């Protein structure tokens, strides 16, 4: 097997040789020479995602490694993973490119910020105050809805054999 | 043999009616899932793992796991869009006034609690407490909106629907005192405002008692949140089944790639590996299709939840039973893990009473019809009263309208009509 | 660009590949074998059979 | 980027067909992916097995495409049912459902056709230029409480009027736009004012 051998707090019985998890995979082992219990963890693994602002605008990119601590590889640490190539900003804006756990990045260089929920607006409420409109505004909005997709038919014999 | 329900027979007769003389403010809950866990699968790790020659054998098979990655990314972005549509419906974060006095109504249970470090109302905290690793390329992506932002949207919607009625959902937010908003809501369902203004204390007490009973009932029944628990259960058990399928023989001599490679020469090792990888690809295809179907169902549920949020909350809905049993008044949303919980406040009549009714009153050869109510009679006199409440009033010429002579309608009765 | 099979990449986030840490050592663990066969008696015998 | 949905439909179908077509050039683990080559290079005894593997792979791929098409068709049918509902309600009438036919109060809508879809033009009414006022629930007058029939009592500071909820149209409080119900002892917040009688 392959992994990271670490000290195990698990206590095998004297006849116990292997340890297994719920997934029925090896996780704890007993050393034949010196009778000690060791853990096995798979080597740090994760997917790679590329944040790009569009090739038309520019070419700079910031890469996010999913589910890895930043110490196991302009570096930022998020809940989604380790984010490199982008700088974290205390400011807040709307979400431009989603990342995860409330973090969104955009191009201004590349900046990563916590997404903004909306404009704060406290309304003055009191038990003897009402507000009545004095004017109006006719608004026109659009709404696009797909209806039918393209009808296709296959010829099995010619596709399979020909 | 199951019994459909208790026998009942309303004493229908030719000229009798029943009119409520009392009401009962009722609060009901409705639980709706919104999104499930966003998962992404890895092709090479799941199919065999760390064998480079295995990857060489796989890459010539086709671009199947490319399609699988595409489909799972589509599902993930669909989940995020579902949450956005359900919750992100207001572009401002409304904030409740510091002094929380709304004419006797007590919103402590649903308003955010600053004492808690999580900034959540007791109801949603109970919901969170009432709902309950090792991966081989099986990644779980985090949702874009954390729980705190969802609670923030819920608080904003609550503040908007308490301070400014339903006006904030159709333009700028216009403040209005809460008792007048409630009187407006009764006037929406055909009951005049005086009924509220003469019963404000009783209505407030009933509302508080109902909301307390709802909190207690959620605290007691553990099976109420099944519609949310089963989503997590389904996802977890499907993932566990997929993991278990990894160590399946699939007709090969052995279930271990390394053992097959070591103990067998390439001639038949190739055939064994082909069988194994085909079986694993088939299992992964089945899992992906199951995930797609579940995503479609959850998206339908999320669209229904968005419609409920838009109609029952942001306004008042006259659709029957769409926002709770009884006449709808207003509803309060509450956040929940992978879903949303509504608190429908509804008006329910009670304590009906028999009366003798007539279609019209003949007087001076003229037939007087009720303008907004219904003619009743306690036995001797005749009054006109609103349909949903017993509010007897002396019949006059301003709450009735004349139409034709009194020899054409059927069942007309003789009486006088006072003129002010 | 290779993943999308296109020369221009639209604004957004894309998944390309996986990050894997490659192992670089081998650890074989077997007991302290101490079952020496009696080859000393067979070979180092002063007198052999006919 | 306004027409994202229809473009997504077209692109999804095009890329699905493209993937299905490109699936032909896959060996599926067979030594070749051409019928004639396997027919000419090998005799039936193992060419049969090779052809079996190839045809099984191709059928599996095509069936996967069919299932994907079925799921997408179900989604499109749901969207089309929603579109039919929107037409029948917002276009052929007026809707009281909030945000169903556009943000704000709905007035009327106009449809427009589009490739593989339909586009609506929701004409909606939006209030603006709000102004605060001091209001009372009811008016006590000679021991009788007067409630508005449809408006709400407002006061600029010295005089009281009744006006409709959605627009500021002040009116003199008379006995025809108010209805009497009981005395002014039980209503909480009632104020004092005269009620003109024509
Ligand atoms: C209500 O709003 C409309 C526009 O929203 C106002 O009409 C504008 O009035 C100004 C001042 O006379 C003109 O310069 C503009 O050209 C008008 N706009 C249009 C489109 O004609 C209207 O005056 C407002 N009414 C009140 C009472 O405030
Ligand atoms: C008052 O209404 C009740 C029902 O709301 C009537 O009770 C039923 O009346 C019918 C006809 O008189 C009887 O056949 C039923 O047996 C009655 N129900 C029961 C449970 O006994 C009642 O009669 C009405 N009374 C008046 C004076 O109208
Ligand atoms: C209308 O119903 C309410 C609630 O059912 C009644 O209020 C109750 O009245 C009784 C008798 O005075 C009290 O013992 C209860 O404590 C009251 N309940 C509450 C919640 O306050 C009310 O009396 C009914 N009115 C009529 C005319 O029947
Ligand atoms: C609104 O509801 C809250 C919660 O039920 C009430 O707070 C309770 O107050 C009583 C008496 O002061 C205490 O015995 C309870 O322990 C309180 N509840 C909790 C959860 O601590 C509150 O009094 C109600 N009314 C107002 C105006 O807030
Ligand atoms: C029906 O209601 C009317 C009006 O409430 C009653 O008429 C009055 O009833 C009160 C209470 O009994 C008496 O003090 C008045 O003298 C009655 N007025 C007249 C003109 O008679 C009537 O009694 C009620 N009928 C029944 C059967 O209850
Ligand atoms: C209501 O009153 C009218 C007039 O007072 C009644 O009409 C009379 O009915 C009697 C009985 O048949 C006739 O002889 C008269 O010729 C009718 N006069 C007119 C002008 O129509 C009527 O019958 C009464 N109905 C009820 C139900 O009391
Ligand atoms: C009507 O009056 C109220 C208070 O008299 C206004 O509420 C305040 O408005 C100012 C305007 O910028 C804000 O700075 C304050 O913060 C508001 N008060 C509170 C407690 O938040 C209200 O804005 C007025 N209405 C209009 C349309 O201007
Ligand atoms: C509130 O509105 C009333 C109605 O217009 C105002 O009363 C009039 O005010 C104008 C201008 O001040 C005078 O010319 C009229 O003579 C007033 N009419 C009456 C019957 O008094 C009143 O002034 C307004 N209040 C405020 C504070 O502006
Ligand atoms: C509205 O008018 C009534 C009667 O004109 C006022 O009632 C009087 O209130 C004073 C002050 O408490 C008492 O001394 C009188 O005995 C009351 N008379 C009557 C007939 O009720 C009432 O106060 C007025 N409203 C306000 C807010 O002042
Ligand atoms: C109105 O609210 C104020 C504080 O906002 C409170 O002191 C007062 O008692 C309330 N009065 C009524 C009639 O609600
Ligand atoms: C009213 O209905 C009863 C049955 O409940 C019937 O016997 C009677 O004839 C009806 N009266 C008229 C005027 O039709």
């Amino acid at each position: 097997g392959t992994g990271v051998l670490t000290e195990s707090n698990k206590k095998f019985l004297p006849f116990q040789q292997f340890g297994r998890d719920i997934a029925d995979t090896t996780d704890a082992v007993r050393d034949p020479q010196t009778l000690e219990i060791l853990d096995i963890t798979p080597c740090s693994f994760g997917g790679v995602s590329v944040i790009t602002p569009g090739t038309n605008t520019s070419n700079q990119v910031a890469v996010l490694y999913q589910g890895v601590n930043c110490t196991e590889v302009n570096v930022f640490q998020t809940r989604a993973g380790c984010l490199i190539g982008a700088e974290y900003v205390n400011n807040s804006y709307e979400c431009d490119i989603p990342i995860g756990a409330g973090i969104c990045a955009s191009y201004q260089s590349i900046i990563a910020y916590t997404m903004s929920l909306g404009a704060e607006n406290s309304v003055a409420y009191s038990n003897n105050s009402i507000a009545i409109p004095t004017n109006f505004t006719i608004s026109v909005t659009t709404e696009i809805l797909p209806v039918s997709m393209t009808k296709t038919s296959v010829d099995c014999t010619m596709y399979i054999c020909g | 043999t199951m019994s459909l329900g208790a026998e009942n027979s309303v004493a229908y007769s030719n000229n009798s009616i029943a009119i409520p003389t009392n009401f009962t403010i009722s609060v009901t809950t409705e639980i709706l899932p919104v999104s499930m866990t966003k998962t992404s699968v890895d092709c090479t790790m799941y199919i065999c793992g760390d064998s480079t020659e295995c990857s060489n054998l796989l890459l010539q098979y086709g671009s199947f796991c490319t399609q699988l990655k595409r489909a799972l990314t589509g599902i993930a972005v669909e989940q995020d869009k579902n949450t956005q549509e359900v919750f992100a419906q207001v572009k401002q974060i409304y904030k409740t006034p510091p002094i929380k006095y709304f004419g006797g109504f007590n919103f402590s249970q649903i308003l955010p609690d600053p004492s808690k470090p999580s900034k959540r109302s007791p109801i949603e905290d109970l919901l969170f407490n009432k709902v309950t690793q090792k991966f081989k390329g099986l990644t779980v992506l985090p949702p874009l909106l954390t729980d705190e932002m969802i609670a923030q949207y819920t608080s904003a919607l609550l503040a908007g629907t308490i301070t400014s009625g339903w006006t904030f959902g159709a333009g700028p937010a216009l403040q209005i005192p809460f008792p007048m908003q409630m009187a407006y809501r009764f006037n929406g369902i055909g009951v005049t405002q005086n009924v509220l203004y003469e019963n404000q204390k009783l209505i407030a007490n009933q509302f508080n008692s109902a909301i307390g009973k709802i909190q207690d009932s959620l605290s007691s029944t553990p099976s109420a949140l099944g519609k949310l628990q089963d989503v997590v259960n389904h996802n977890a058990q499907a993932l566990n089944t997929l993991v278990k399928q990894l160590s399946s023989k699939f007709g090969a001599i052995s279930s271990v790639l390394n053992d097959i490679f070591s103990r067998l020469d390439p001639p038949e090792a190739e055939v064994q590996i082909d069988r194994l990888i085909t079986g694993r690809l088939q299992s992964l295809q089945t899992y992906v299709t199951q995930q797609l179907i579940r995503a479609a169902e959850i998206r339908a549920s999320a669209n229904l939840a968005a419609t409920k949020m838009s109609e029952c909350v942001l306004g008042q809905s006259k659709r029957v039973d769409f926002c709770g049993k009884g006449y709808h008044l207003m509803s309060f949303p509450q956040s929940a893990p992978h879903g949303v919980v509504f608190l429908h406040v509804t008006y329910v009549p009670a304590q009906e009473k028999n009366f003798t009714t007539a279609p019209a009153i003949c007087h001076d050869g003229k037939a007087h019809f009720p303008r907004e109510g219904v003619f009743v009679s306690n036995g001797t006199h005749w009054f006109v009263t609103q349909r949903n409440f017993y509010e007897p009033q002396i019949i006059t010429t301003d709450n009735t309208f004349v139409s034709g002579n009194c020899d054409v309608v059927i069942g007309i009765v003789n009486n006088t009509v006072y003129d002010p | 660009k290779c993943t999308l099979k296109s020369f221009t990449v639209e604004k957004g986030i894309y998944q390309t590949s996986n990050f894997r840490v490659q192992p670089t050592e081998s650890i074989v663990r077997f007991p302290n074998i101490t079952n020496l066969c009696p080859f000393d008696e067979v070979f180092n015998a002063t007198r052999f059979a006919s």
